[PDB]
RNA sequence: ACGAGACUCUGGCAUGCUAACUAGUCUUAGAGGGACAAGUGGCGUUCAGCCACCCGAGAUUGAGCAAUAACAGGUCUGUGAUGCCCUUAGAUGUCCGGGGCUGCACGCGCGCUACACUGACUGGCUCAGCGUGUGCCUACCCUACGCCGGCAGGCGCGGGUAACCCGUUGUGAUGGGGAUCGGGGAUUGCAAUUAUUC
């Protein structure tokens, strides 16, 4: 239970910049589709335990489980745990990657606004687009 | 605000904090948790090491509070 | 076969019990081995309404409960005898089903 | 682990670190000062006790000694007779205050 | 509370007036002769009934009771 | 002509189809055990029916 | 002659057929101490370690256990023991004999013989619960 | 002299009875064992890599208690809330294409098939078979 | 003499009783028993009674019903229950039909909601409902396997007038409880968005 890695106090994943204060391999809300079930079947299908110790845990899992979330059409296994599927201008999955990006795509509401529709500026304003009610419940979306 | 404390395994600084937690009179992982402040898994994988080198015994699990005793 | 069962229903227990008591002394002064009653959980009808016709004052309701009760009896003789113990001007509420199965 | 005995912390933190009196209102009105009274001690000694359950929680509560491992002050709160403790240390400072009009 | 009202005590009252023979003071013995001697249309009006008169014969056991 | 017009499209929730067996009130209906009145016309005859304040 | 009179509590029960035999003891139909909940084991040892094993050296019980609820099923088996012990003893050998260890093991605690008689009370009127009332305005 | 397979305590006996079932190595997992969420209370996919021996050891047990147990009742430890978002609550259970799934997966195996008349049935020679194994494993090697 | 109590219903209790081929006297429901301030102490013209304690399943134990005179409280929009002053043909009959009110600078009133090893998944041991359920109407009842992506389920498939079928229904913003909102097959309700659907 004794392992020759040194301890590092610079780490980088995904070229993003965020502060390292808590614990790692669950912290994970930085990277945006690894974690959870997905991770846990990954991780099971490769056969590995949790004898060895926390806290000092590397990066070489989540480079897996990417890796196998690039090319996962092939061994045909169930593709819900994907976040855009069924997506206009491409039937396949693509990837992407970066940060300050994925939540402008969370919402393509470029479409709808260009069709003048009222569900484009439903969600414009930060309203509610199925119809919470407001006036005397659900005040909070802006504070 | 977390607190920084060397757990670099090195040939010389790791064998000197592997033989200081005897040297005290109440030592549990909890104890060692609440004053030395290093987070007491980390006194679970030693005493798990300690149970390893054969010296101890197993008796019960629990993600908090371990048992392993001696009876000699 | 010879089975035949009777269920007697009805509102109460007194008159639902006398005439148990009463068909099982006819069945039983004939040399007869009759299964004993067995009592269904008495299913109640519930019912809650507004007490009043109008919808002002405090909200009031009334609980009307309808408790009706069932119970079978298992026995082995020919319909001769069935229709003949039947007909004893049986006290009013006491729905008689008797069944050949 | 302990081989030893407990009893000298057992007792002689918490039970008689145990105050000795409490206060009540007075008059018909005035929420500015309260009259000493004393109970019977089992009474005081387990509001001393309740309010050291807050103590407990409160040093578990957004704090570092967590509950299922304070089994040695549960047995200080427990056995028999000497004073160490912290809120029953408050407690006497509120019976000094009260005790100020005897 | 525990008060007994005219009923029971009347009851009680005309009770042992006029069987004093046959009561006596455990409650067992006063509830059966109670049921034996008395149409009271109720069961817990005849504990009560019982237990009264019972009160009252460890009443006059100790002395004379103008009732 | 008539059948040019009547059933078009099915009615799974015709509330008109029930009335109060007694008074014929739309609303208040007790469907429950099929009483089909009122509640206030069930009130009206509940001792009647059966039904008794027990508890 | 049909001398049996299992052990219920609360909602939990647990036919206890206790007939003459070889003489052993089997208890949960399962180990001794390795019941899943974990919750009340230090419990059950009570009764096994007070009495001795000549006392049940000639007991053969066959329990039927049924309950979903710690404090049901189990305190429901420490009154089928209880019971079905004192009926044993009651029938096969004396009653003084039973006095001292009837008188024994009901002194250890009393909560054996009586049930809680709590129940969950009707939804009263005119309020979410029982007790509590909707919100008035003024 | 004639032993029932229910005489220790489940978690070790249905632990040695798939540990025989695994190591008779004649059975691989499908690509489709845990990816499904089954009932939405739990949070995670199955773990134990024998999950559907122990699945059909408990599918047994209510077997054993229930004639035709396809739709014997279920029994769920852990709650009576299920909180949901906006909607209230349902009854646990898993899916039906891992049923079928599992069934193609259990053909000669002789361990649970299904009956004419809709549910499941049991399998006297296999049963007789883990009894025989079972006794003399406990009689063995655990407690001599 | 009403009212209060008593009384009915309701839960609480049998090493007892009347018996069931769906449970094995546990479930169901009995002509019945059991508590009464009863036993003992302490307060009470030592009265009515109050407190306490063994004992006991239970020791001010849920509700229902509930006194004349009442009030211009509500109901004529529940009622071929009701006395007639009195409008309009845009009858306040009908016909999957047609705007709203699902607005948000709030004018108000009921409503939807728990702070951490307690909150939540490993699915690794037998759980409860009180109750509902299909033709005088009537055409609308409750529900178990397969096409299988990951289950209600688009179609067949049986059971149930019901105890028989549904159904034994590491020191605090991190992993921890969700601020709008998007994909998978949608339960088949014209329209749901101008309220049905993981």
């Amino acid at each position: 239970l004794v392992i020759p890695e040194k301890f590092q106090h610079i780490l980088r994943v995904l070229n993003t910049n965020i502060d390292g204060r808590r614990k790692i391999a669950f912290a994970i809300t930085a990277i945006k589709g690894v974690g959870r079930r997905y991770a846990h079947v990954v991780l099971r299908k490769a056969d590995i335990d949790l004898t060895k110790r926390a806290g000092e845990l590397t990066e070489d899992e989540v480079e897996r489980v990417i890796t196998i979330m690039q090319n996962p059409r092939q061994y045909k296994i169930p593709d819900w745990f994907l976040n855009r599927q069924k997506d206009v201008k491409d039937g396949k999955y693509s990837q992407v990657l970066a940060n300050g990006l994925d939540n402008k795509l969370r919402e393509d509401l470029e479409r709808l606004k260009k069709i003048r529709a009222h569900r484009g500026l439903r969600h414009f304003w930060g309203l509610r687009v199925r119809g919470q009610h407001t006036k005397t419940t659900g005040r909070r979306g802006r504070t | 605000d977390k607190l920084n404390n060397l757990v670099l395994f090195d040939k010389a600084t790791y064998d000197k904090l592997c033989k200081e937690v005897p040297n005290y009179k109440l030592i549990t992982p909890a104890v060692v948790s609440e004053r030395l402040k290093i987070r007491g898994s980390l006194a679970r994988a030693a005493l798990q090491e300690l149970l390893s080198k054969g010296l101890i015994k197993l008796v019960s699990k629990h993600r908090a509070q371990v048992i392993y005793t001696r009876n000699t | 076969i010879h089975r035949i069962r009777i269920t007697l229903t009805s509102r109460n227990v007194k008159s639902l019990e006398k005439v148990c008591a009463d068909l099982i002394r006819g069945a039983k002064e004939k040399n007869l081995k009759v299964k004993g009653p067995v009592r269904m959980p008495t299913k109640t009808l519930r019912i809650t309404t507004r007490k009043t016709p109008c919808g002002e004052g405090s909200k009031t309701w009334d609980r009307f409960q309808m408790r009706i009760h069932k119970r079978l009896i298992d026995l082995h003789s020919p319909s001769e005898i069935v229709k003949q113990i039947t007909s004893i001007s049986i006290e009013p509420g006491v729905e008689v089903e008797v069944t050949i199965a | 682990l302990t081989g030893e005995n407990p009893l000298q912390v057992l007792v002689n933190a918490i039970i008689n670190s145990g105050p000795r009196e409490d206060s009540t209102r007075i008059g018909r009105a005035g929420t500015v000062r309260r009259q000493a009274v004393d109970v019977s001690p089992l009474r005081r000694v387990n509001q001393a006790i309740w309010l050291l359950c807050t103590g407990a929680r409160e040093a578990a509560f957004r704090n570092i000694k967590t509950i299922a491992e304070c089994l040695a002050d549960e047995l200080i709160n427990a056995a028999k007779g000497s004073s160490n403790s912290y809120a029953i240390k408050k407690k006497d400072e509120l019976e000094r205050v009260a005790k100020s009009n005897r | 509370g525990r008060v007994r009202t005219k009923t029971v005590k009347k009851a009680a009252r005309v009770i042992i007036e006029k069987y004093y023979t046959r009561l006596g003071n455990d409650f067992h013995t006063n509830k059966r002769v109670c049921e034996e001697i008395a149409i009271i249309p109720s069961k817990k009006l005849r504990n009560k009934i019982a237990g009264y008169v019972t009160h009252l014969m460890k009443r006059i056991q100790r002395g004379p009771v103008r009732g | 002509g008539h059948q040019q017009l009547y059933w078009s499209h099915p009615r799974k929730f015709g509330q008109g189809s029930r009335s109060c067996r007694v008074c014929s009130n739309r609303h208040g209906l007790i469907r429950k055990y099929g009483l089909n009145m009122c509640r206030q016309c069930f009130r009206q005859y509940a001792k009647d029916i059966g039904f008794i304040k027990l508890d | 002659q049909s001398v049996q009179v299992f052990g219920r509590k609360k909602t939990a029960t647990a036919v206890a057929h206790c007939k003459r035999g070889n003489g052993l003891i089997k208890v949960n139909g399962r180990p001794l101490e390795m019941i899943e909940p974990r919750t009340l084991q230090y419990k059950l040892l009570e009764p096994v370690l007070l009495l001795g094993k000549e006392r049940f050296a000639g007991v053969d019980i066959r329990v039927r256990v049924k309950g979903g609820g710690h404090v049901a099923q189990i305190y429901a088996i420490r009154q089928s023991i209880s019971k079905a012990l004192v009926a044993y003893y009651q029938k096969y050998v004396d009653e003084a004999s039973k006095k001292e260890i009837k008188d024994i093991l009901i002194q250890y605690d009393r909560t054996l013989l009586v049930a809680d008689p709590r129940r969950c009370e009707s939804k009263k009127f005119g309020g979410p619960g029982a007790r509590a009332r909707y919100q008035k305005s003024y | 002299p004639g032993v029932t397979v229910k005489d220790v305590n489940q978690q070790e006996f249905v632990r040695a009875l798939a540990a025989f079932l695994k190591k008779s190595g004649k059975l691989k997992v499908p690509e489709w064992v845990d990816t499904v969420k089954l009932a939405k209370h739990k949070e995670l996919a199955p773990y134990d890599e024998n999950w559907f021996y122990t699945r059909a050891a408990s599918t047994a047990r209510h077997l054993y208690l229930r004639g035709g147990a396809g739709v014997g009742s279920m029994t769920k430890i852990y709650g009576g809330r299920q909180r949901n978002g906006v909607m209230p609550s349902h009854f646990s259970r898993g899916s039906k294409s891992v049923a079928r799934r599992v069934l193609q997966a259990l053909e000669g195996l002789k361990m649970v098939e299904k009956d004419q008349d809709g549910g499941r049935k049991l399998t006297p020679q296999g049963q007789r078979d883990l009894d025989r194994i079972a006794g003399q494993v406990a009689a063995a090697n655990k407690k001599h």
